[PDB]
């Protein structure tokens, strides 16, 4: 299951 | 920063006329991703070509698989025709069963 | 042996087209198993093996919804990198992600890693330690330090420990059949004429599982050769090959080896 990617 | 795809054409199984094999077009190596993959059977676009395996690598570069389904005879010809913004032209790179 | 899971991400923006296209494409090891498509019909994560079918409605609302955000998130970050580098707003851009963890055999932690790249260089990685970031260059820096006081760090260690292992056990155990297989290479070698007077000679490998492979040329005793990457044959197994020019009449005295996981004594064939 992927990450909740945060923002850059 | 731009890179020029790689279009190798092969068929899953040694080719043998009248049995079912799947032909494969992995395009590789290039960047930006937008592409465009036609797989062809004597000149004109197969339907239902998938697009599967789409990776990249160390250095970015994408790599992404066109394959389908056929039944190759003598005659038959198969090809792959990529448009991508780092070519002039579309490159057509067609299969060969005796490489 | 050890195994992956791997999701490259990828987000590219259109301007003058609409919205930026996102994907996230995830491996087990060397088998692609799910996919999101922001171009797709009706845009949801997908099965991509066959196993996955198993995995009930939740799953797939769950992830649908992660892909969906993510999706949102990237779509920002374009916006944001151009600030970052003061970039016109009507050129095409790309984000790419790699994202995953690798297990060794007892199922544990072997590495986790995520990594960033805009415009196919490099932006930002989690460092192996899981608790700092390198920065590839000044914008980098500017993400690198919201990052830190936002503590991402420590959430993606929470992921690549807890939530990216065991997830990675659960789809090993649930796609056994498939990913814990081997398949053999079976090779041939095949023989091309040139000028002046000499000799290609190419050795193929065949429908094997998983993608590792080496393949050699010798002269006798001696390795040496042209090459492909090893490559996806369309049904889950690879193909690779790998060519020598000879001097015609001394064919014989070279020989192709091939060593796979596989196969308990590595193959050796000529011309």
């Amino acid at each position: 299951a992927v990450y909740n990617f945060a923002t850059m | 920063i731009q890179k020029t795809p790689q279009i190798q054409v092969y068929s899953r199984h040694p080719p043998e006329n009248g049995k079912p094999n799947i032909l494969n077009c992995y395009v590789t190596q290039f960047h930006p991703p937008h592409i465009e993959i036609q797989m062809l059977k004597n000149g004109k676009k197969i339907p239902k070509v998938e697009m599967s395996d789409m990776s990249f690598s160390k250095d970015w570069s994408f790599y992404i698989l066109a394959h389908t389904e056929f039944t190759p005879t003598e005659t038959d010809t198969y090809a792959c025709r990529v448009k991508h913004d780092s070519m002039a032209e579309p490159k057509t790179v067609y299969w060969d069963r005796d490489m | 042996g050890p195994h992956s899971l791997r999701y490259f991400v990828t987000a590219v923006s259109r301007p003058g087209l609409g919205e930026p296209r996102y994907m996230e494409v995830g491996y087990v090891d060397d088998t692609e198993f799910v996919r999101f498509d922001s171009d797709a019909e009706n845009p949801r994560y997908e099965p991509r093996a066959r196993w996955m079918e198993q995995e009930g409605p939740e799953y797939w609302e769950r992830e649908t919804q992660k892909a969906k955000g993510n999706e949102q998130s990237f779509r920002v970050d374009l916006r944001t990198l151009l600030g970052y580098y003061n970039q016109s707003k009507g050129g095409s851009h790309t984000i790419q992600v790699i994202s995953g963890c690798e297990v060794g055999s007892d199922g544990r932690l072997l590495r986790g890693y995520q990594q960033y790249a805009y415009d196919g260089c490099d932006y930002i990685a989690l460092n192996e330690d899981l608790k700092t970031w390198t920065a590839a260059d000044m914008a980098a820096l500017i993400t690198k330090h919201k990052w830190e006081q936002a503590g991402e760090a420590e959430r993606l260690r929470a992921y690549l420990e807890g939530t990216c292992v065991e997830w990675l056990r659960r789809y090993l155990k649930n796609g056994n059949a498939t990913l814990l297989r081997t398949d053999s290479p079976k090779a041939h070698v095949t023989h091309h004429s040139r000028p002046e007077d000499k000799v290609t000679l190419r050795c193929w490998a065949l429908g094997f599982y998983p993608a590792d492979i080496t393949l050699t040329w010798q002269l006798n005793g001696e390795e040496l050769m042209e090459l492909v990457e090893t490559r996806p044959a369309g049904d889950g197994t690879f193909q690779k090959w790998a060519s020598v020019v000879v001097p015609l009449g001394k064919e014989q005295y070279y020989t192709c080896h091939v060593y796979h996981q596989g196969l308990p004594e590595p193959l050796t064939l000529r011309w």
